[PDB]
């Protein structure tokens, strides 16, 4: 609870579609700065440029997450389950609850009532310990969910490299300033992360097959901009 | 009576005119445009592994080499259409007027 | 030996491809639908996030008075747009000729009055024998004269 923790090397998404084959790209992102500080838990949780999520429960506890300005059946708002069948976008108002839990059953207990509402979207169910990383990325009005699954057993936050994946840029645009966790139902066990990305230039590595299997900071110390100056993973003596 | 009141909001959703596809056609030099990607070359069949959400192929100068095609998940590897210069050889036109 | 000129292959043909058209608009049953309201409660259903296919609009059931008061039929097959208000209700033809942007007349002004800016084209045609009651259908009003 409110406890930190280093971030190693992980929040790497691909930044566009092109495919690219044993280069090597300098790209200036949104991204999450290597070895920056995270804050653990076991929320008010502001929304500035987009933020990084990485919990690892067991459950399906604190799925769900709500976006808006106010937060209220005043300004129009989202809402993101994934439960087993299908999930949910909705982009209109909902006025909140005492607490953002779910009641069990989707209606009052996270929030009051339904109404005046607008574009819904639906698809397959996200899911598929579990480690479940996202990135929520609001630039313009095209909303990004980059994420990617990794069931692999795990620290509460271990090591290694892996990237992440686009999943679908919805046509959004109301103003976004604050962002809430769900919850379904304090002291529990929610394992979960946030990360607050930022602007900064990485050198990525693509492979052959045209996977970033790396990635080096360009800020982090004077190797690293050696590196990106070079544009090489290699320096010789000088 | 019936109306169709139109009305568009910033972003215009995927109400839009019907797209007039046309036939495939390959190993000749046309001109092309997939899905709004312009551009002339020769087209022919590629060996890449594109993962299942890029759309198109970029060299290390960044000029587009390989494009999907959005009917059928096919990638396809283009080439410019041939060019170069052009050299005269002759003898003097005192001599002659062959070349 | 002189460098005169450049050559150059010229382009055979032209090309253009785009993906599978699908995304039909769940609005077509709309149009012939005879209990498609009558004058009042319009379907408040609007055509979005499908095509824009205008096209079979007009090679359908021969209209009497089609009237667009938006831009040309002819392009309004590829403009793009977002949502598409769709109002069914039934009238009289010297009414459909009533129904212009900011006009009165009957149900022009009285039972649902054509929006000001109204950006978009009503389609008319004949019902006759389709929603009208033998005796005469008293199940349908309209306001002879209203308020304001
Ligand atoms: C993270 O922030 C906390 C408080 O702001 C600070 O005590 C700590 O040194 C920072 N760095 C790490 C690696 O936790
Ligand atoms: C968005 O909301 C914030 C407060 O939540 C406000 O300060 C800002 O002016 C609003 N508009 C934009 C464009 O950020
Ligand atoms: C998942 O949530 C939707 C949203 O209401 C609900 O209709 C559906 O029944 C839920 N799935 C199950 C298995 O209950
Ligand atoms: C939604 O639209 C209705 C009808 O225009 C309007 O009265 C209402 O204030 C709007 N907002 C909400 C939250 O109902
Ligand atoms: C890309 O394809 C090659 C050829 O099959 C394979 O050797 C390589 O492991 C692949 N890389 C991946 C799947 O990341
Ligand atoms: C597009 O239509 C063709 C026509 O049969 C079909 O073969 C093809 O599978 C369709 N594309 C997709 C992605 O379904």
């Amino acid at each position: 609870t409110q406890s930190y923790t280093n971030s190693f090397t992980r929040g790497v998404y691909y930044p566009d579609k092109v495919f690219r084959s044993s280069v090597l790209h300098l790209t200036q992102d949104l991204f999450l700065p290597f070895f920056s500080n995270v804050t653990w838990f076991h929320p008010v949780l502001p929304f500035n440029d987009g933020v990084y999520f990485a919990s690892t429960e067991k459950s399906n506890i604190i799925r769900g997450w709500i976006f808006g300005t106010t937060l209220d059946s005043k300004t129009q708002s989202l809402l993101i389950v994934n439960n087993a069948t299908n999930v949910f976008i909705k982009v209109c108002e909902f006025q909140f609850c005492n607490d953002p839990f779910l009641d069990v059953e989707s209606e009052s207990g996270v929030y009051s009532s339904a109404n005046n509402c607008t574009f819904e979207y639906v698809s397959q169910p996200f899911l598929m310990k579990n480690l479940r990383e996202f990135v929520f990325k609001n630039i313009d009005g095209y909303f990004k969910i980059y994420s990617k699954h990794t069931p692999i057993i795990g620290r509460d936050f271990p090591q290694g490299f892996s990237a992440l994946e686009p999943l679908v840029d919805l046509p959004i645009g109301i103003n976004i300033t604050r962002f809430q966790t769900l919850l379904a139902l304090t002291a529990g066990a929610a394992d979960y992360y946030v990360g607050y990305l930022q602007p900064r230039t990485f050198l990525l590595k693509y492979n052959e097959n045209g996977t970033i299997t790396d990635a080096v900071d360009c800020a982090l110390d004077p190797l690293s901009e050696t590196k990106c100056t070079l544009k090489s993973f290699t320096v010789e003596k000088g | 009576v019936v109306v169709l009141s139109f009305e568009l909001l910033h972003a215009p959703a995927t109400v839009c005119g019907p797209k007039k596809s046309t036939n495939l056609v390959k190993n000749k030099c046309v001109n092309f445009n997939f899905n709004g990607l312009t551009g002339t070359g020769v087209l022919t069949k590629s060996n890449k592994k594109f993962l299942p959400f890029q759309q198109f192929g970029r060299d290390i100068v960044d000029t587009t080499d390989a494009v999907r095609d959005p009917q059928t998940l096919e990638i396809l590897d283009i080439t410019p259409c041939s060019f170069g210069g052009v050299s005269v050889i002759t003898p003097g036109t005192n001599t002659s007027n062959q070349v | 030996i002189y460098q005169t000129s450049n050559f150059r292959v010229q382009p055979t043909e032209s090309i253009v491809r785009f993906p599978n058209v699908t995304n039909l608009c769940p609005f077509h049953e709309v149009f012939n639908a005879t209990r498609f309201a009558s004058v009042y409660a319009w379907n408040r259903t609007r055509i979005s996030n499908c095509v824009a296919d205008y096209s079979v609009l007009y090679n359908f059931a021969p209209f009497f008075a089609f009237k667009c008061y938006g831009v040309s039929p002819t392009k309004l097959n590829d403009l793009c747009f977002t949502n598409v208000y769709a109002d069914s209700f039934v009238i009289k033809g010297n009414e459909v000729s009533q129904i212009a942007p900011g006009q009165t007349g009957n149900i022009a002004d009285y039972n649902y009055k054509l929006p000001d800016d109204f950006t978009g084209c009503v389609i008319a045609w004949n019902s006759n024998k389709l929603d009208s009651k033998h005796s005469g259908n008293y199940d349908y009003w309209y306001r002879l004269f209203r308020k304001s």
